[PDB]
């Protein structure tokens, strides 16, 4: 069975769809992450990455401090899922709450963004 | 939309259902354009608090590291972390950012407001507003500029006590923004003045753009909110 | 430079 960690005061999730052109800075903002993560930051809080990146399948991750070292270690390799299958966001989203329950939830959406716009939007202008 | 992955996307509605309700305190958008009303609208039963920018974002993204400690404070307070990201931005070389904190219950209070605004008005008195009175937010490739700053389209179409009741659930739902003298768009490698700025965009439909209005129309819940 |  899998056991849940002990509940805390925060868990955010950051979901990083970034099998596109963002790519590389989305390995820049994980770097500034672990830079924040420390012990004494994170006070007590679960910080969750769920990572896409473009050639290879998502993964799941955990930034925390051990030992005194800020680690990004590997909670779950996925097998290839479309991330934005709003099936396959419930479903990590799911997993994170029930392994890191606690009394309040952040999600940071990280990816391209255009509004309300339809993603098809440059067939609807002529 | 929001969410490249391949070829699919998830439109507005399909990732207010990968969401689920009443679960999350926040969501950070780390994205371009998402501080739209429609966007807010959409996912008002999402969250207590969005953070998002209204125009785009500068790749390098938000600050991460400054911002830790604040998203994971016992006393979260979200501005201080909008305030990080814009404070970021200024004295920099692309000193252009944009950022809005809308909170979510107060979205239907503001939707009444524009209701009673919108609902009665023509497509015919939409499509002839003049754009030189309204700030643009959007260039996106090929867009002839569809997102406007929210206020300035309310601010054509309302009157003056239509007005003042908009103003006032506008600053109940947005209760921090800021930007900066200008915003940088990609698409056309140059950065434009803001020169009215409320911290939300919203659609302004054109007549030339049928099509769109139709997509907007069935698939943006904002639009049988206000409008009908 | 790149937006996002």
């Amino acid at each position: 069975m899998e056991t849940p960690e002990p509940r805390t005061t925060r868990t955010i999730l950051v979901y990083m769809m970034a099998n596109n052109s963002l790519n590389s800075f989305a390995s820049k903002n994980i770097e500034s992450m672990i830079e924040g993560a420390t012990s004494k930051n994170l006070n007590g809080g679960n910080l969750i990455v769920y990572y896409a990146p473009a050639g290879s399948p998502p993964e799941l991750l955990r930034i925390k401090e051990e030992n005194g070292v800020v680690k990004k270690i590997h909670l779950k390799d996925y097998e290839k899922q479309n991330s934005a299958d709003p099936d396959v966001m419930r479903s990590v989203i799911g997993e994170v709450v029930s392994q890191y329950p606690a009394d309040s939830y952040g999600l940071v959406l990280w990816s391209h963004g255009t509004a309300w716009l339809p993603s098809d939007y440059q067939n609807k202008l002529k | 939309a929001f969410g490249q992955d391949g070829n699919n996307w998830m439109e507005i509605d399909d990732l207010a259902k990968g969401l689920p309700d009443d679960l999350f305190d926040f969501i950070l958008f780390d994205a371009c354009y998402m501080a739209s009303v429609e966007c807010t609208y959409e996912l008002r039963n999402k969250a207590e608090y969005i953070l998002a920018s209204p125009t785009e974002t500068m790749a390098d993204g938000w600050p991460y590291e400054e911002m830790m400690p604040q998203l994971f404070a016992t006393d979260l307070q979200l501005e201080k972390v909008g305030e990080t990201f814009y404070n970021h931005y200024l004295n920099n070389t692309y000193p252009y950012a944009t950022v809005s904190l809308t909170k979510t219950s107060e979205l239907d209070n503001l939707k009444s407001a524009i209701h009673d605004i919108l609902a009665d008005k023509t497509e015919s008195d939409i499509y002839s507003l003049d754009p030189k009175n309204m700030q643009r937010l959007e260039y996106l490739y090929r867009s002839p500029g569809m997102l406007y700053d929210f206020n300035d389209y309310i601010k054509q179409l309302a009157t003056a006590e239509q007005y003042d009741r908009f103003i006032s659930c506008l600053d109940k739902a947005v209760v921090y923004k800021a930007h900066t003298p200008k915003s940088y768009y990609a698409a056309i490698g140059n950065a434009l003045p803001i020169k009215s700025y409320c911290g939300l965009t919203i659609f302004v439909p054109q007549e030339s753009l049928p099509k769109m209005l139709e997509w907007y129309k069935q698939r943006v819940g904002w639009y049988k909110a206000v409008y009908e | 430079v790149l937006t996002x």
